[PDB]
């Protein structure tokens, strides 16, 4: 009943449950080919919330995906939105590529009183309050205003957002998930010149560090980098494109193969 | 009231109940409500919603048979 | 960051009534804009949310006695600390309706970490104690906020980075909070001191405080209990000894 | 030295010509071989091999000459670097210039076709007493026999005929230049 | 000289080559040793120590030589510096310039192969009244006895053997410098 | 019709490709609809 | 008593000139409260963040 109620899986984990917990890393790489250590640490973190071991005080988790651009960071997210919903529609997206103002920051809680907008809170605030078990995105935080993350802060230390209205939301039971990308030229003129992947994740935390305040980041339960897509990747990512396309076009009986030089082209 | 309190009082109102939907309400299912509507339901406050989650879950399984 | 600010506040809060959850918290990482300061004694009259008056003020008026804290000050815009003013200096704010709250048996803390950056930042390109630490963030504290302010407040204290002994300690208390919440769900839990110096060392990283030490105690102890747990549920009713030979964390099932 | 703004995506920086054309992987040598132009060309090319270690890098000459040791540290940093450099031969490319033109990558190395070469020994001096004027001219023929080592390993050709054809200036034209072995292939205009 | 535009959420940064160069540790040491050169490597090793004490700096020298006290003054803040300096000889080390090339960390001093390296005595000179003559020649003797005293202590050859091979201009290729002990080994490409 | 998406404000892309990629917006369906977006797209010297 | 008078907008003041003038303020009922038997006190220390501020680069009340 209580599950009904919330949406949270509180029911006891019976085998099927366990076995299906168990192979997320499986599940969430059906849908995302790479990024082996992202996967690791998002599946152990749903495993311990289901376990009982996660802190009540503090949400399932905060991770933040840096990598460059098209290498599978909100595609993670929204494989973990299927995963643990059964659809992507179900994961709350945040863009932030318009939040470029300090000021709208008044969408995520809602505006003060006296001031338009009052009536209704904060979107975030009433989407949390309606799907206490959901997964957030926050996609491109670097658009972002550098102060609007600050609202974050006493939500990945306790949990709680309260809105303008003075209603408390409980974000105990949610995922959070940021994504940041560094361009070409970015990751480009991180390297070393001078005569003669560690080194790289190395640099790239470093400078993660120089747009973020040092109490944001000790909030976060874990900053994986993502690294860049190699060539057996790629191949295997045309390949899972193709099998889907396959499938797609046999459910209206279509029958379809594609070569492996085709693959490669 | 406290957990403590809110468990107090759903064992003293479990003869009504089990007398309403005529079946027997364990200690175990008293504290797990308490519990579990403690945690995750945050709106509203302990005995109603203590109370509520007995009611509804009573006459499920009453139903079920 | 990591040192104990909110933590303190919120032991005294449960020193005093017995919850943490009895304290009047006020993030003040929402008031970033001057026009937030609504939030804290209503919409002027005329405009709307007029009737529903100050959150703060209702709040303070409905408990009297209770513990006041404005956590992360530094995020909020400046101006919007002038309305503490008054509450430092008679103990009475006023209401949009024109009702004067009692704020004169409340304790108010005020928690930031402007300056403590800096001294991380601060780099000397030519060829310390806790006194000069306290001295230069003194001096950023009184660079960030108004003379007038900093004259009501009874104490501006500075919190000291913690050293590897109360890092050590810390993880003793964090482990026993553990053991004693997994003993709810009949899991019983020891940890040897070798494994929790290895914790502390693991989790080591002397401008983070003892966050670091809660994600170790995660990656350490929670994962592995949990996939034991999901692992055919082979821990229930059981107890569990975590040991670190001198390379891995080895755990260990036997009876009560 | 006209400025460029031509920039992607926000587009608000403003280059000067060689600037831009550093970006291209566009180096120009225009000018005489000194200490301040070897370490400008030297740092470019680092900064280039740090950018990116696989694509090419296009060295564009132009020079009377100058300083033997500025055309050995740029030779050496080009080979050093992991990225390939081509060298294209504008104008005249003569004394160290030419030297740079064969530095390039085998296969690589271009020239325009009213475009000339020059070799010759390097130049030099000796002022003191008869020891001092001893030293001088066996170093001064110590750089000689490297120079013309260096020219017969990338030029695959005997290091008697280079070093009978350096006695006096020989000027080549770019034809001249590629059955001499110093660049690759002439680049006929489209 | 170029100048190099890297973008950031922040903001731009405009570097020239040089100043890119410096942003990996990369100090060039490109031109005659006087005072400005001197002053201008002294506070960039400082910085560079500053950002961070650990890391290694890299020392590139091109240059035909110059002051004795200027490069004294880079030698001393070489070897205050708690980072290890590492110095690599592009083109031509003569002079003051070979000082500085040996004066880099052990096991970590380079030389590109068909580099030159020249070593030498100090030049000077002494005008006027014979006791300043003399004055002038005996601080330029005290001067090489101290510059070669340090070479001695720091390339493992003798005294001697170090005042007979400076009395003229000495051209040393890599293979000849690193068998002298000025360099440590030759970066094969 | 998406008249002039030159001075739109840039966060209509944002809009666009969410229909484009997804074909719903919170739900709204657009796999019905054409996505029409008409656009608008001296000489210093003797010529 | 009006406490720290520049803690306000700036604008906020000109419905006191009025008062400082003629001793009238009109609400908005359309009556006129008389202020002419009132003492007005307004606290302020405009200029002490200045002053606390101002430093001088080269070598009294
Ligand atoms: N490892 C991977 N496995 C499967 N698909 C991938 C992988 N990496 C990238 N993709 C595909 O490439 C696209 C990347 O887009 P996305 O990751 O959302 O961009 P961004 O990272 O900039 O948000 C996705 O549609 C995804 O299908
Ligand atoms: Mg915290």
């Amino acid at each position: 009943v209580i599950a009904g109620w919330t949406g949270i899986p509180l029911t006891k984990i019976n085998e099927t449950e366990s076995e299906k917990l168990l192979s997320l890393e499986d599940t969430l790489h059906e849908r995302v080919i790479g990024q082996k250590d992202a996967v690791n640490s998002i599946s152990k973190a749903v495993r311990r919330a289901r376990a009982g071991l996660k802190d009540p005080k503090r949400p399932i988790g905060s991770f933040i995906f840096l990598g460059p651009t098209g290498v599978g960071k909100t595609e993670l997210a929204r494989a973990l939105a299927e995963s643990m919903f059964g659809d992507d529609d179900a994961m709350i997206r945040v863009d932030m590529s318009e939040f470029m103002e300090k000021h709208a920051v008044s969408r995520l809680v809602g505006a003060p009183p006296g001031y338009v907008g009052h009536d209704d809170g904060g979107q975030l605030t009433e989407k949390v309050r309606r799907k206490p078990y959901s997964v957030i995105l926050f996609d491109e935080i670097e658009k972002a205003h550098p102060d609007v993350f600050n609202i974050l802060l006493q939500v990945l230390d306790d949990g709680h957002l309260t809105d303008t209205k003075g209603r408390t939301v409980d974000f105990r039971n949610t995922i959070i998930i940021m994504t940041s990308n560094v361009g070409a030229q970015e990751l480009q003129d991180q390297r070393f010149a001078g005569f003669g992947y560690e080194t790289i994740r190395k640099t790239m935390l470093k400078e993660l560090k120089n747009s973020f305040r040092p109490e944001f980041l000790n909030r976060v339960d874990d900053i994986i980098v993502f690294h860049k897509l190699t060539k057996e990747e790629l191949k295997e990512i045309v390949t899972m494109m193709v099998n889907k396309l396959t499938n797609r076009l046999s459910e209206q009986n279509i029958n379809i193969i594609v070569t492996d030089k085709a693959k490669d082209k | 009231p406290s957990v403590v309190d809110t468990v107090a009082i759903l064992k003293g109102l479990r003869d009504r109940y089990e007398a309403h939907h005529r079946i027997n309400i364990s200690d175990e299912a008293i504290e797990a409500a308490v519990k579990l509507s403690n945690r995750y339901v945050s709106d509203r406050f302990l005995p109603d919603k203590a109370i509520d989650l007995i009611d509804e879950a009573s006459s499920k399984v009453r139903l079920k048979s | 960051t990591g040192v104990g600010k909110t933590e303190l506040a919120r032991a005294l809060a449960e020193s005093m009534f017995g919850d943490d959850d009895a304290m009047i918290r006020v993030d003040m990482s929402e008031f970033m804009e001057k026009h937030a300061v609504s939030r804290l004694v209503g919409a002027p009259p005329g405009y709307v949310g007029h009737d529903d008056g100050g959150q703060l003020t209702e709040k303070v008026r409905r408990k009297p006695y209770s513990v006041i804290l404005f956590d992360e000050i530094e995020k909020a815009h400046p101006d919007v600390f002038n309305i503490l003013l008054q509450v430092l200096d008679d103990g009475h704010l006023t209401d949009t309706k024109g009702r004067t709250v009692d704020f004169r048996n409340t304790i108010i803390i005020m928690t930031s970490n402007v300056g403590a950056q800096e001294l991380q930042d601060q780099r000397f390109a030519g060829f310390q104690d806790y006194e000069t630490i306290r001295k230069t963030m003194l001096k950023e504290l009184k660079n960030s906020f108004r003379p007038e302010f900093l004259n009501r407040v009874d104490d501006i204290i500075v919190f000291h980075k913690l050293t590897k002994e109360e890092l050590k300690e810390i993880v003793t208390m964090m482990v026993n909070k553990l053991t004693n919440r997994l003993s709810e769900q009949n899991i019983n839990i020891i940890v040897t001191d070798k494994a929790k110096d290895k914790i502390a060392e693991e989790g080591y990283d002397p401008e983070y405080g003892a966050r670091p030490l809660i994600r170790a105690i995660q990656k350490t102890i929670e994962d592995n209990l949990s996939e034991l747990i999901l692992d055919g549920n082979q821990i229930e009713g059981k107890k569990v000894t975590v040991d670190h030979d001198g390379k891995e964390f080895k755990y260990d099932i036997a009876e009560q | 030295i006209p400025t460029v703004i031509e920039t992607t995506n926000r587009g608000e920086r403003a280059y000067d010509i060689y600037s831009r054309l550093l970006k291209d992987r566009i180096i120009m040598l225009g000018s005489q071989i000194d200490d301040n132009v070897a370490n400008s060309i030297v740092s470019q090319l680092l900064f280039l091999q740090a950018q990116d270690s696989e694509k090419d890098i296009y060295l564009y000459i132009n020079s009377p000459g100058g300083s033997v040791t500025a055309g050995f540290a740029i030779y050496d940093t080009i080979q050093h670097i992991k990225p390939d450099v081509q060298t294209i031969c504008i104008g005249m490319a003569a004394s160290m210039g030419s030297f740079l033109l064969a530095a390039g990558a085998k296969g690589k190395r271009f020239a325009l076709p009213n475009a000339e070469v020059m070799i010759h020994q390097p130049l030099g001096g000796a002022q003191g007493q008869a020891t001092e004027i001893e030293i001088a001219a066996n170093h001064i023929l110590k750089t000689r026999e490297k120079l013309n080592r260096i020219l017969s390993e990338r030029t695959g050709q005997s290091i008697e005929k280079i070093q009978k054809d350096t006695d006096r200036d020989n000027f080549l034209t770019a034809e001249e230049a590629k059955e001499y072995g110093l660049i690759d292939e002439v680049m006929v205009p489209e």
